[PDB]
């Protein structure tokens, strides 16, 4: 989901602003990329004539297979604002945004940019000694400080107002501490690529008033940037944003140049294993991993034992177990982490389970389970055992004079979905404490 | 006398499927027509009698033909002190690398015709059944 989240913002956008950010080429060229492949072709066709197309005969190029993507196609291409459908003379004109159409037109023909791209100092300097351990270890500390493991410097007050005010890394000032949420483990899922937009997604929608453009000519110009490479001195709002995107370890400053980061081009597109983990019957964990991160997200819901230079050896506990399910983790997201992350010891035993239950009977496709079925279905048993006790808030309503009034009060939160219990015989039903008032008036009416 | 005559009429004969074993049969018999296992009762937590008993359907007649899986029942009551005992008393096999699967539920039981105890008067007749359980001439005389 990672265009489709993109995309959605730039949907709620204002057209006349849409209109404001295809003027810079620079954003446009990452806004083309972002489209499917077949949308990419007709863009590219109508971007350097200058003439309109009726959509029938767009509708000529796609065959009758990929009639269906013609439809996704448009339908997120006219959603952008980026086709513009004129209809006249009885036709349905197809015409493309002319400022969208002269910033592509300009950056393709080397022609004027505005900087938009930046300019260069040459003044490279080490990435790998620097740039990486900066930004890793800035990427990291703030991981840390989300997993909740110690470290001594703590994330900057810019970043840590987003976590709170986002819904990622709820945090209460009574309890004094900060835990992760069922979207902050879903967040430490993602890949690299996608937990950098999630980040930076709040972001955008934290600011207010510091332009709504402004930032994404910011943010999508800084894709544009080539790593280990020097860009001179930019907006004013971008001033103060360098210095916040240099919080998230994006762009590195020495303290009138600045230099992008590794993580500035992994943002555009994509680009034994450390991490591959063995879980046996005695719920024992063998991790084959050398890297706080692998060990930091396991703690989450392991006990760790004791760890190796190469590998880090655990047992999984109810403890543990029930500390990561307080937390608001799901027993799915837990074995999603486990299936995604196996050894290919594992997977290869497994394919074999599979061959062999399929050697013995082809007739069914068991699924391919690549850990033994009972470790999932004790950790599901034990999500079964938090949720055994169920309780609700509300009010009881008895003595009831009629049994017609009691039906229709009764009907009545039924009908709105705030009843939650009723009995015929002893004319009782309770409902919700959000429903009480609107069942409350509805009695006096 | 009796005991021998059982085990021979359950391994020969073929009416006699099933049989009702105690701690007697809990080690050193052998069935090897045995094929399924079930266990209703237990001697609280030793681990050690959970193998023994184990060890009946583990030397099966047939344990080489194709995808043959011998079965291991334990029916046991949710929320009582038999929880503690059933993974007390199964810690051993899981280190051997047995690994029992949990069956919440049984396919297929509501439609068997008659199930026994299935209305409330015998549930209270047994409950009440189970709930009372607490001068050497003179010898002629004499
Ligand atoms: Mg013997």
């Amino acid at each position: 989901s990672l265009k489709h989240s993109v995309t959605q913002y730039l949907e709620e956008i204002p057209q006349q602003v849409q209109n404001r950010l295809y003027t810079s080429p620079a954003t446009c060229l990452a806004i083309y990329r972002i489209l499917p492949p077949l949308a990419k072709f007709f863009i590219m066709a109508m971007v350097f004539n200058e003439n309109e197309v009726p959509l029938l005969d767009l509708d000529k190029w796609v065959n009758s297979n990929g009639k269906l993507q013609f439809q996704n196609a448009i339908k997120s291409m006219k959603s952008l604002h980026l086709l513009i459908p004129n209809k006249s003379s009885g036709t349905l004109m197809i015409n493309l945004n002319p400022t969208f159409k002269i910033s592509l037109r300009n950056a393709l023909t080397g022609g004027e940019v505005q900087n938009s791209f930046g300019v260069v100092v040459e003044e490279n300097v080490v990435s790998l000694d620097l740039l990486d351990e900066y930004s890793a270890n800035k990427w990291e500390t703030i991981l840390h400080f989300m997993v909740g493991t110690p470290l001594a410097k703590i994330p900057s007050e810019k970043v840590l107002n987003l976590l709170k005010h986002s819904k990622l890394m709820e945090e209460v000032n009574s309890t004094g501490e900060f835990k992760i949420t069922n979207e902050g483990f879903q967040f430490l899922l993602q890949e690299i690529n996608s937990q950098l937009w999630t980040l930076l997604l709040q972001y955008l929608k934290m600011i207010e008033t510091m332009d709504l453009v402004d930032v994404l000519h910011f943010i999508f110009m800084l894709g544009a940037l080539e790593v280990g490479k020097a860009y001179k001195i930019l907006s004013e709002t971008q001033r103060i944003m360098l210095q916040d995107m240099r919080d998230y370890g994006l762009v590195f400053q020495k303290h009138s140049i600045f230099y992008p980061t590794k993580l500035a081009l992994m943002l555009t597109s994509d680009t034994i294993p450390d991490g591959s983990l063995i879980v046996e019957t005695n719920f024992k964990i063998y991790s084959y991993s050398n890297s706080p991160l692998q060990i930091a997200v396991l703690s989450l819901f392991v006990h760790l034992k004791a760890r190796f230079v190469n590998m880090v050896l655990g047992q999984i506990t109810r403890e543990s177990i029930r500390r990561a399910l307080t937390n608001g983790i799901t027993a799915d997201q837990i074995i999603a982490y486990l299936e995604t992350h196996a050894h290919p010891q594992m997977r290869r035993l497994a394919e074999e389970k599979l061959e062999k239950k399929l050697e013995l009977d082809p007739n069914c496709k068991e699924p391919l389970q690549v850990l033994p079925p009972t470790v999932v279905d004790q950790i599901r048993l034990w999500q079964l055992e938090l949720d055994r006790v169920i309780t609700y808030e509300g009010s009881l309503y008895s003595d009831f004079e009629t049994s017609q009034e009691y039906n229709l009060l009764s009907k009545y939160a039924q009908d709105i979905g705030v009843l939650l219990w009723k009995d015929d015989k002893k004319k009782k039903f309770f409902i919700s404490k959000e429903g009480n008032s609107q069942v409350l008036d509805f009695a006096k009416r | 006398q009796e005991r021998m005559n059982i085990l021979q009429n359950f391994q020969y004969n073929d009416q006699i499927n099933t049989i009702f074993l105690s701690k007697v049969g809990d080690t050193s018999i052998d069935l090897p027509e045995a094929t399924c296992l079930i266990q209703i009762s237990s001697h609280y937590g030793s681990r050690r009698q959970e193998a023994q008993r184990l060890g009946r359907i583990l030397r099966a007649k047939r344990r080489n033909d194709e995808g043959f899986n011998a079965f291991f029942y334990s029916l046991v009551s949710k929320d009582t002190q038999e929880m503690y005992y059933s993974t007390k008393r199964q810690a051993f096999l899981v280190d051997q690398g047995y690994a029992f699967k949990v069956i919440t539920h049984l396919h297929g039981m509501e439609n068997i015709p008659n199930l026994a105890y299935a209305s409330p008067r015998e549930r209270r007749e047994l409950l009440q059944e189970v709930l009372l359980k607490n001068h050497p001439l003179i010898r002629k005389m004499y």
